[PDB]
This record gives C-alpha cells, structure tokens and sequence, in this order.
C-alpha cells in the first residue's frame, strides 16, 4: 500500500482522491497526497498524545471532548490553530480574574 | 409567551458564570437574550438557506455546521 | 447560629464548578422552543434533526460564554467587578459584530 | 430481511485509532470525541488544500505538487507546529520515493 | 514606435466606465478609483462563485447552476442587496434564455 | 454572431465570467445559467456602488470619482459597509467622527 | 498678549483634518527602510517593487487608525480621555488579535 | 539600519487623530511601534513566502495583497 510504503497510518490514497475530486486544481502531483497525509497524522498524533496524557491525569482510559479541549487550549500552538473552533462539550479553562478573589 | 424568556435568568447566570463572571446587574439577562436571539437568527437564517437548497424540509446537523463555518465560528464534532 | 455567605463567595464557587464542567448550561426544551419558533420566520413547517438542534445550543453557548469573558474585562478595565450592558455592547463593537 | 442500507459514510476514525494506539497502547476514545478528531482532520485537509490550490493558482500551474502543500503548511502552521510538520512531510515524501 | 507588445492584462474597467455612464453619465473615474472597483468585482467574484462552488460539492453534485449562484448570493450579501441582485439575476436569464 | 452579453441585456462580460467559473477550480462543470445570473449580480453591484460613489463626487464638486468617493459612499450605507466590513479601500480616508465626549461644553 | 489655544482645542482641529483627508501619515522613506528590514529577518537581498512598499503602507495604516479607534472607545469606557497601553492591549486582546 | 525610530512620535499623533484621539499618553509611542512592527513581521513573512514560492527574488505587490487576504485584512487597488 501507498500509506505503508511511505510510514504512515493515515490513507495515501483516499487524500490523493480527495484532492482530485476536491476542486483544488485540474492535477495533482504524487509526492502531494503522501506529504499532506504525514501532515494530518503528524497533527493527529500530537493532540492525542496531550489529550491522551490528560485522560491519564483524571484516571480515564478513555478520552473525551473534555480531554481534547484541555490538550489543545493548554498548548500554545494548537490553541492558535484552532483559535476560531469551538470543540463540543469541551468546556473552558479555569481562570478567574485576579481582581475578582479575595484578599 | 415568548421562548427567548424560556432562556432564564438563572441560565444565563450560568453561562457567565463558566465565562469568568462574579457579578452581574439585572439588566443584562433582557440584554444577553437579544444578542442571542441575533446569534440564532443568523446561524439558522444560513442553515435553513442550505435546507431550501437541499429541497429538504428537515434542518439536518450538517446544515447547521455549515451555516456556524460561514459565521466564523467553526464548530467540532457534528459531522465536520 | 444561621450560616451565611457573604456576596460574592457562592458566585466564586459557582464559577469553580461551571469551569470544570462542560454540560449544556441552558435547559434543552425552552431552547429547542426558542429555535424552532426563530425557524419559523424563515420557512414553516421546518423538521429538526435532534443533532441539529443540539448544534445550535453547543455553538450558542459557547459564543455566550465566550463574550462574557470578554465583557468581563471590559466592566474590570472600567474599574468595576459588575458587568452591565455596555461592557457587552463595547465588546461586540470592538469584535466587528456591530457598528 | 437483510434490509441492504449500509450508507458508508466514510471517516478518518480506522486511523485516529491507529494513531493513537501508537502513542498510548492502553486508552480508547468516546464517540463524540472520535467525532471532533474526525472534524478536526477535515478542518485543517481543507485549509492546506485550499492554501495550495491558491498557490497553484496564482503562479499559473495546474499541478498541486508536495511544494505546494509545504508552502501552505508553512502559512497556516504557527511557527513549532510547521517545522515539525515540514519534517514529517518532506521525510514522508522522501521515504515513498525510495520503495516501489 | 517600440518593439514587444506589453503583456495582456485583463480587467473589468471597460465595463465599469459602461455601467458608469448609465447611472451618471456626466461622471468619470480616476485612475486608482478603477483599481478598487476591479479588486471589487474580483472579491465577489471569488466569494460567490466559492460559496456556489461548496454549495455544489455539498448536495454531491459537480454542476454549477444559476441556482447555486442565487443560493450563495443569497447567504452573501444583505437583505436588500440581495433581493435586487436576485431580481437583476433572474431577470438576465430569463432574458438571456427566450432571446436562446 | 451577438454577444452573450446582449441575449441577457448587460454590459458585464458573460463569457468572460463563464470562462473564469471553468478555469477557477469552482466544480467540475458549468450551467449556462450561471455565468450569466453572476455577471449580472456584479453588475448590480457595481452600478450600486457607481450610483454612491457618483454622488459622493458631485457632492464634492468634482466629475471624476476617485478612492475617498468610493469609501464615503460606501461606510455611509449599511448594507455596503457590512458587504465590504473586512475590506480596506486604499486612499479612502475615514468618515470624520469626534466622540461626542471629546467635544468642548 | 500672545494667543493661546487651551489644551484640547488644536487636538480636535488636527482629528478634523486628518479625517478629511486621505493621505498617508507616516512619510515614506522611513516607513520603506523599516520595510526592507523587517524582511531581512526572513530573507536577504530582497528586492520590492515599489507598489509593495505602498500597499504594505496603506494596509499599515489602515490598521492602526482602525486600532486607535477601538483604543479611543477603550479609553471612553473607563472614563478617560487619554489613550493608554492597556486600553490598545485590551482592544487587541478582544479583537484576538493577542492571547 | 534601525528604522523603527523612523515611525516618529508625530506620525503616530496623526494616525491616532485620523482614528479620532483627542489625548494621548507618553507611553503610546513605544507601544504602537510594538504592534506595528508585530503587524509588518506577520504580514511580510507570508508575502516573502509566496514570492519565494515564486522564486523570484523581489515582492510584489500581489505578495502583499495575498499575503493581506491571508491575515482578514484584505486590501483593495494594488492589483487586488
Ligand atoms: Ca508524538
């Protein structure tokens, strides 16, 4: 397979149909699937790693949205990523203004 | 009478609890029910737009995720 | 010996909860009301996917919750702990929602 | 009866699962949690290939080549998260042109 | 004179100046005033054929029709710029389509 | 041989427009509807902004529209204004406006 | 006696003008050698056509006047009529621009 | 050289007297230099890479215009 040739997980394939049949250009070059798929898994594996360490961290196997939302926002670059993206039932980070405690 | 009073007081005071918020005047439940009355009149407004173009008389998620992507506000989780 | 709070302090505790949490913080009827009533000014006898409905209410709240900690800073900036609706209205001035 | 309806409503989660096993054997993920993973991927397929296609377009080239997708990755990408990503691509490409 | 013709370079402005002297004929435009009005065509240009373009690829078909630009332009612009450009639109067509 | 233009009763090029759709990656195929409901949206709106833009300039005593009259035209009509909202229109200036509180008693 | 405007008065003579006007407020030069040294950073012996230097300018400028309008508004929230760091830092934060 | 300087403490009063500011604080100056030149690195980097993905070796103004499409900040009248 394409995706096992190249050391991925992620279908080498499938992106290099979606890109034809994604009214992106009239061709698309070969090397282009295989790059843009280790770029998606490359992403994919960081936020599950972060979102997988805190599902650790509240003693689930399993993560969920919750766990995702506190990955992505903790993390500065993925935050900025996905700035204008509102994760379902993902909540906020706790933060209450400094002026708002007591003394 | 209306369902925009069916969006309470206490309910709103919820929402601005989990945004940050210790203290609120009474005036901004009426305030808060107005923006979110447009909020919802411009994301179903879209929605709805892509159900007309569907030939469909049923708003599905996906019209929905569309409609809140246009508005700027990309919306995970429901078939994105 | 009745027991009280002073003003602020359940408000500060309520705030810790909410943070943590991440359920639906409106209540799912009146909302669902509230959508299909607004649906109808644009098209009658509109069906609703549950799905659907629940999108609109995970991106309501979000949005909602989202300008209240940006009006929270304007009530602070303005030397208050109260937010009122000018803190809202500047906010959304300044976010490009209104003129 | 059978009753022949598999719609086949195609996802990224089969790999999302291949992943993530790689980097932590022993957790699983929620349904709704596969669901903004899956979201997420569509997302950000839609940004670099809508970033090439512009590229393409504008220079004049019918062709979306690993180029292409690089130079998008790198204006869409905050400044760590490209070099990683950069990496992964260009060793990817690199390694696929070696096999077969 | 001088040798090699300067490479074309398409524009809108021929057009301007003609729906200029409909509305105010006794009005000309300046040299960078031209240049906004073409970015301006452009811009909606690519927004409405983008949106028809995704509209298209969202009910899965690969035809773009006069109905799709009415859909977008319908998201696109505001209430009564939208309802005369609707008006404008479907005017042509139907025009354009008994003069066949 | 007469234009597509002229069947549809407009100045903006439907040829042109028709050709940019195939050559633009918007879909695969092109209804011949299409270009020529685009082309006359864009028309509309141009004559729109021309219509603004024009008076604008007669208001200022001049004949020939230039940036400042497109953008006065265009910030002074709310539908246009949230059309163009993320737009910049270069040599435009903005419309004078002094907080009333900044104002002398 | 020697003529005195009081502190205010030529402010708002100098906010009518500007905003009459549409030319550039930062003279160019300057501006074009901040351009050229900026983009060092990421490549060197970079040409410009000229067109370049005027778009990155009036898209400059453009932004900050907006800015400052939003900081004036800031300002005005908090009872004040002087613009101040915090006011342009709390404009930018709700516009998203900074975290 | 060290053209920063060169945005001078006037040329900043009237951007901010266009953008309607009556009084200014003493701090302003070094502060709006800070956010321009945090507008300018953002916006020339992207342009600097298209022009590179051109391989050309000068920024054109369309490098700049696409680059301003690319930050929301779309601009009008350079080939736009
Ligand atoms: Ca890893």
């Amino acid at each position: 397979t394409r995706s096992s040739r190249a050391g991925l997980q992620f279908p080498v394939g499938r992106v290099h149909r979606l890109l034809r049949k994604g009214n992106y250009s009239e061709r698309v070059g070969a090397g282009a699937p295989v790059y843009l798929a280790a770029v998606l898994e490359y992403l994919t594996a960081e936020i599950l790693e972060l979102a997988g360490n805190a599902a650790r961290d509240n003693k689930k196997t399993r993560i969920i949205p919750r766990h995702l939302q506190l990955a992505i926002r903790n993390d500065e670059e993925l935050n900025k990523l996905l700035g204008r993206v509102t994760i379902a039932q993902g909540g906020v980070l706790p933060n209450i203004q400094a002026v708002l405690l007591p003394k | 009478r209306d369902n925009i009073q069916g969006i309470t007081k206490p309910a709103i005071r919820r929402l601005a609890r989990r945004g940050g918020v210790k203290r609120i005047s009474g005036l901004i439940y009426e305030e808060t029910r107005g923006v979110l009355k447009v909020f919802l009149e411009n994301v179903i407004r879209d929605a709805v737009t892509y159900t007309e173009h569907a030939k469909r008389k049923t708003v599905t998620a996906m019209d929905v995720v569309y409609a809140l992507k246009r508005q700027g506000r990309t919306l995970y989780g429901f078939g994105g | 010996k009745p027991h009280r709070y002073r003003p602020g302090t359940v408000a500060l505790r309520e705030i810790r909860r909410y943070q943590k949490s991440t359920e639906l913080l409106i209540r799912k009827l009146p909302f669902q009301r509230l959508v299909r009533e607004i649906a109808q000014d644009f098209k009658t006898d509109l069906r609703f996917q549950s799905s659907a409905v629940m999108a609109l209410q995970e991106a309501c709240e979000a949005y909602l919750v989202g300008l209240f900690e940006d009006t929270n800073l304007c009530a602070i900036h303005a030397k208050r702990v109260t937010i009122m609706p000018k803190d809202i209205q500047l906010a959304r001035r300044i976010r490009g929602e209104r003129a | 009866g059978k009753k022949r309806k598999r719609s086949r409503k195609e996802s990224y989660s089969i790999y999302v699962y291949k992943v993530l096993k790689q980097v932590h054997p022993d957790t699983g993920i929620s349904s709704k949690a596969m669901g903004i993973m899956n979201s997420f991927v569509n997302d950000i397929f839609e940004r670099i290939a809508g970033e090439a296609s512009r590229l393409a377009h504008y220079n004049k080239r019918s062709t979306i080549t690993s180029r292409e997708i690089q130079t998008a990755v790198r204006l869409l990408l905050p400044g760590e998260l490209a070099k990683h990503a950069v990496s992964e691509g260009t060793k990817a490409v690199t390694k696929y042109t070696s096999a077969k």
